[PDB]
């Protein structure tokens, strides 16, 4: 009567508490793999965007270093042209 | 050296994300023991009544 | 010919300087490619050693979870076994 | 426990790696800075000879 029904009740609860706990594990590892993979693929795109910012700053160095040298040597050549011009002027008159 | 800062900071947060998710599974293992103790008391009741 | 000497050194050191700038820009490209090889083999080897440990930590837990739950069902079957033996005597 | 000394040798690599790269560009910028100053020295030599010839042409002319 009372004894065998209250025992079947506690067992049926432990049946559900066992079934409910297994379902939560399958649902816990969902969020375990749905979040970490959303942080793994997230950190990959951030570090790659940090290097692309650095690789552009490095380009700014060599883009303006070549520009300064190309413009000075271009002026340096116009100077050596006007000097070789005047020396031949003095080698023919004298 | 600011890039080395953000890299090391994201690794420590990447480690806490694992230690927490490893502690969640440690809690569900504790809930299995709780069910394993409630079934223990029911058995001792049936044995001492038989 | 004194000016023909200094002007010669000026025009040649300009040719020697241009050939040296080409050497520096080729060394800079070598350093960057080696700075990419080092950071493409390092960061790669740090995602492997951080995935296998997470996998093995969950590998050890899945063994224990399947050990306690399987032992839990064995104890519940004994409870139902003893309960039916009590329903029969009564 | 095991993830500590693996990661302790992670920060020690990158903080060493990027520190050498920081000193590398400080030297590569020095090489280009020596070449730029090499141009200005070559330009001063020419500007010196420039004023040496114009003041001699105007001496004759």
């Amino acid at each position: 009567g009372l004894y065998f029904s209250s025992l079947d009740s506690s067992i049926d609860i432990l049946q559900k508490r066992a079934q409910e706990l297994i379902e939560n594990i399958n649902k816990s590892r969902q969020k375990d793999h749905a979040l970490m993979t959303n942080f793994r693929n997230s950190l990959k795109t951030k570090v790659s965007d940090l290097t692309e910012k650095l690789e552009e700053r490095i380009y700014q160095i060599y883009n303006d270093h070549n520009k300064i040298i190309q413009e000075k040597l271009q002026e340096f050549t116009q100077k050596m042209a006007k000097i070789s011009h005047l020396e031949t002027e003095l080698k023919q008159v004298c | 050296n600011d890039v080395s800062k953000e890299i090391n900071l994201m690794l420590s947060t990447y480690a806490k994300l694992l230690s927490e998710r490893a502690a969640v599974d440690a809690s569900y293992i504790d809930e299995i023991d709780e069910l394993f103790k409630e079934a223990n008391a029911i058995e001792n009741f049936l044995i001492q009544k038989r």
